[PDB]
């Protein structure tokens, strides 16, 4: 209901979503200063692979749809574990 | 390369998100968008020293309360923000100060006091009032204007120059 997106290296932004993946990604990209929700995709670092979430977190990584590999600080930000 | 953690704390609408974005993206956010939680970080050279400061932008709304502990634990410096045309935001600095030194369990944590929106004509809180408070806390006080960009660098830089001496 309240998501945390990781991007632009270390940077994180929090937002409240009501389920609509596209709308939420849009708001999220605004908080980061990135245009259009087509150029981007969400991926969550899982154990040993950058899984690409299809349909739904203290961690979500906004990464470009073209080349979806989060930066090292992006992946490093996932150190946050509870 | 040194990494300094900074946490911006204060009442709602006092200018935390605006001050932050001005130091980083260098431009005045003219709109009010309630912050939940955002973290910025930039490559900066302060006093010849090249550092990477991680800035945590806190939520001013009490509706996003809880979160306070977790982030106040892992933060080296704190800049407490009040708006000079918002008397309650001033009186609120006291309880913020306590919650800081309460979770940290220390009578001394790096902390700068900022008087923002000083570009406005409205002014319900005098500079002496702040001077006196910052004094009794044993910390520095700076008046800023996210709009005119006044003292913005002075504030953040003094906060790191503070952490080092402590
Ligand atoms: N005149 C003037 N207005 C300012 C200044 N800084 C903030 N504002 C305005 O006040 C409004 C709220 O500021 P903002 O930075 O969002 O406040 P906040 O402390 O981050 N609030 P929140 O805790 O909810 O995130 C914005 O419209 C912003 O333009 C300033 O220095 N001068
Ligand atoms: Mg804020």
């Amino acid at each position: 209901c309240i998501l945390r997106f990781i991007a632009c290296n270390g940077q994180t932004r929090a937002v409240q979503s009501r389920g609509d993946y596209q709308k939420t990604l849009a708001i999220a990209l605004k908080k980061f200063s990135l245009e259009d929700a087509s150029k981007f995709i969400v991926c969550v670092s899982q154990s040993s692979r950058i899984k690409l979430i299809t349909e739904e977190r203290d961690r979500l990584i906004i990464v470009p749809k073209e080349k979806p590999c989060p930066s090292f600080e992006d992946l490093r930000r996932s150190w946050e574990i509870e | 390369m040194t990494e300094y953690k900074l946490v911006v704390v204060g009442a709602g609408g006092v200018g935390k998100s605006a001050l932050t974005i001005q130091l980083i993206q260098n431009h005045f956010v003219d709109e009010y968008d309630p912050t939940i939680e955002d973290s910025y970080r930039k490559q900066v050279v302060i006093d010849g020293e090249t550092c990477l400061l991680d800035i945590l932008d806190t939520a001013g709304q009490e509706e996003y309360s809880a979160m306070r502990d977790q982030y106040m634990r892992t933060g080296e410096g704190f800049l407490c923000v009040f708006a000079i045309n918002n008397t309650k935001s001033f009186e609120d600095i006291h309880q913020y100060r306590e919650q800081i030194k309460r979770v940290k369990d220390s009578d001394d944590v790096p902390m700068v006091l900022v008087g923002n929106k000083c570009d406005l004509a409205a002014r319900t809180v005098e500079s002496r009032q702040a001077q006196d408070l910052a004094r009794s806390y044993g910390i520095p006080y700076i008046e800023t204007s996210a709009k005119t960009r006044q003292g913005v660098e002075d504030a953040f830089y003094t906060l790191v120059r503070e952490i080092r001496q402590h």
